[PDB]
């Protein structure tokens, strides 16, 4: 899979919490981004 | 969509200065002065070979003339090589894997 249609360039995904929030307009993470009432960050086996 | 890497720039072969001068050890002034006896001290190739070492020498000479032939035909069937080429080598050509 490593030959993805974006090129060799982009590996990971470059998406966060701030894109496609309705709650908060700015482009860049933000306080307002946790202050969303339809965000939660879980942690899973400890390592993930 | 899909990477498409950006063409590469052309090159220019007349890049950078190009001298073409004589070089003497001593100014022309020096050769107008005879020679004595001093300056013989350092032999002349020509009387520098034996009688021990002719056919060494002969034999030597005939090789390198046949050096000088191969070299001089390697050089040009490299340079046709060379002209025959295109710029973007497609045997040495990095691209994108698919």
């Amino acid at each position: 899979h490593y030959p993805l249609s974006g090129g060799p360039a982009i590996l990971h995904s470059l998406v966060s919490e701030n894109h496609d929030n309705a709650h908060v307009e700015g482009s860049e993470l933000s306080f307002e981004v946790f202050r969303s009432p339809n965000l939660q960050l879980f942690v899973f086996n400890d390592s993930t | 969509k899909l990477f498409v890497p950006e063409p590469r720039p052309v090159p220019k072969n007349d890049v950078g200065f190009k001298y073409s001068v004589k070089h003497r050890p001593f100014p022309e002034e020096v050769d107008k002065i005879p020679f004595v006896k001093a300056d013989l001290s350092i032999p002349d190739l020509h009387e520098i070979v034996t009688e021990e070492l002719e056919e060494r020498h002969e034999k030597l000479r005939s090789g390198m003339a046949q050096q000088i032939a191969y070299e001089i035909h390697l050089e040009q069937q490299s340079e046709e090589e060379l002209q025959k080429r295109s710029f973007p080598d497609p045997v040495t050509d990095c691209k994108p894997p698919p």
